[PDB]
């Protein structure tokens, strides 16, 4: 669970990368789909699912918007992401094993775009934060 | 495992363009800081520690060995496996964690050149090496 | 993978003494109830569902194939891998979960006869099969 | 996180197997050490580390006592297991990846001893409970 040091580290990092949220979302989803083929099946209803695709570009914004929400509800992710959880579990039926995969792609993306900002001290708090998000999202599965 | 030629080429390219003395120390340091429990294997700040650096460099020279024997990886690491396992007592999960840090550090160095395709071949290569090290 | 003769013997013994029609349905049912998200692959209570039972039985006949080709497992499951992967869209993590339920159900049937040594050879066998199914 | 249904399922199961806690602890630790060799290193200070060993028999009681404690602090595991966490992280330096391994051995043990009681409905709540224990124990690691 996140300490005061972790909360400020994330707010601090986020004030730096937040402006590029759309770009991060787009690149993360693209990587996930290319590197982890088992994830394509959830977006197969889109006609075009390639790095450039406007559908991916479009969904990339929604996902990082999920992160932005989590950042503002960082004191209670369980409660803050309850609905997103219900949605992925019962409506979209996304296998829960994939939350950690996307988190890792986001970390890779943030690292290619902000090599200077993503220090090891920032990495550990963000990683703890993203695990919190994965745990919060898996909440309504069983 | 099976390797396409495109995969063989990417991994090979990645390694010749990599500066081991720079990537090595950064990846191990980052692992010791993000996953603190791995620090115990080095109890004898972290970013400037020469012993951590030396081993960071050795990891890259070891992965290098794997690049030159991509079709015989399991056999290439038998010695190292027994060493980290039986004599050093490194939990097999620690290889997965160190593997992700190498990826993230390499990603930060190559920037936009670390395409999804490049990430894919690199992760598959580390995965095979991790299986061999967490076997014996 | 490498197999000792003691391992080869245990796994072989385990399977000849196993009643597939009983273990099969119990293991799949338990997996669908403990890890609810696997239920989607069967949307077309759970304990009495004949379709779940039929597939439960098929899993055991499939593992049986692996027992008769312990030195060529990866090749023995190529067809099944592509099927569950490309045509059924079963997440690779689902194999690990189903694997633990087979272990727990077999454990409940064999009682004190499911020694640590027996658990070890059985888990290693399922591990190899899981790698092959979550590959293609 | 555990619902009222899960809490009663665990209290119910525990009122059945609690009496055999010592036996479960002994067999679980033995299995873990045999099946997952990487765990022996933490108990190598004992002269005898085999299924029969009195050292294992002795520690088996302490571990299931940890479970019994968790069962009574089931409303707040994080707080209830804080000290056990500090102990494993800083004093014993047990790699955190092993908590799930021991949990799985306990589940196997409970299944060989109480095949009738360990139904799938009991299994899911206990499994959620043991993940809670693993999460609580990993708390002070970083
Ligand atoms: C970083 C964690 C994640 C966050 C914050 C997140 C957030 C969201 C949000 C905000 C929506 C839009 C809700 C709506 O439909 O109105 C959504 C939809 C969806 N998500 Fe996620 N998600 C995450 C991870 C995942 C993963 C790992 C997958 C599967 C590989 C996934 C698959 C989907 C699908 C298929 C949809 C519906 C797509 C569509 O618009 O047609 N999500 N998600
Ligand atoms: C990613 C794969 C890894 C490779 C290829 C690797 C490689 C090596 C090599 C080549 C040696 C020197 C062996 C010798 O002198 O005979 C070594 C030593 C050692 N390794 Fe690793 N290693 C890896 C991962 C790890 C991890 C994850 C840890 C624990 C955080 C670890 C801890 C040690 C220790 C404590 C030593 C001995 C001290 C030293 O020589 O600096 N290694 N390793
Ligand atoms: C432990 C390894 C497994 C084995 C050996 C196995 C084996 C099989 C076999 C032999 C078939 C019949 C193929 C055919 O008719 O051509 C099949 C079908 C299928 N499997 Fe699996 N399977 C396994 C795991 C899983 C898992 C974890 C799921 C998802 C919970 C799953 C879902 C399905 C579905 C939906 C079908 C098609 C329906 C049916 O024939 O009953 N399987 N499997
Ligand atoms: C089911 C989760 C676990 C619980 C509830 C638990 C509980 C305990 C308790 C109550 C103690 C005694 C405290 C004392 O020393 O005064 C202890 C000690 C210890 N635990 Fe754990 N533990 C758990 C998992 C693990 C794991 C997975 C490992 C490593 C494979 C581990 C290794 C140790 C060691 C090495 C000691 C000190 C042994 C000794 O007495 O010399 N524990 N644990």
């Amino acid at each position: 669970s996140l300490s005061d040091k972790d909360k400020a580290a994330v707010r601090a990092l986020w004030s730096k990368i937040g402006k590029s949220a759309d770009a991060i979302g787009n690149d993360a989803l693209s990587r996930m789909i290319v590197v982890y083929p088992q994830t394509k099946t959830y977006f197969s209803h889109w006609p075009d699912v390639t790095p450039g695709s406007p559908h991916i570009k479009a969904h990339g914004k929604k996902v990082m918007g999920g992160i932005a929400l989590a950042v503002s509800k960082i004191d209670d992710l369980k409660t803050g992401l309850m609905e997103l959880s219900e949605q992925h579990a019962y409506k979209l039926r996304v296998d829960p094993a994939n939350f950690k995969i996307l988190n890792h792609c986001i970390l890779v993306v943030i690292s290619t775009m902000f090599p200077k900002e993503f220090t090891p001290e920032a990495h550990v708090s963000l990683d703890k934060f993203l695990s919190g998000v994965a745990l919060a999202l898996a909440e309504r599965y069983r | 495992v099976e390797w396409t030629d495109k995969e063989r080429s990417i991994i090979s390219d990645i390694f010749s363009h990599m500066d081991y003395d720079d990537i090595g120390p950064k990846a191990l340091s980052r692992c010791l800081i993000v996953y603190p429990w791995t620090q115990r294997h080095f109890s004898g700040a972290i970013i400037g520690n020469a012993n951590v650096a030396a081993h960071g460099i050795k990891v890259l020279h070891g992965l290098d060995r794997g690049v030159k024997n991509m079709d015989n990886i399991a056999a290439t690491y038998a010695d190292l496996s027994t060493l980290h396992s039986e004599k050093l007592h490194v939990d097999p999960d620690n290889f997965k964690l160190l593997s992700d840090c190498i990826t993230i550090v390499l990603a930060a160095k190559m920037g936009h050149a670390f395409t999804a395709e490049t990430q894919g071949a690199f992760q598959k290569f580390l995965a095979v090496v991790v299986s061999a090290l967490g076997k014996q």
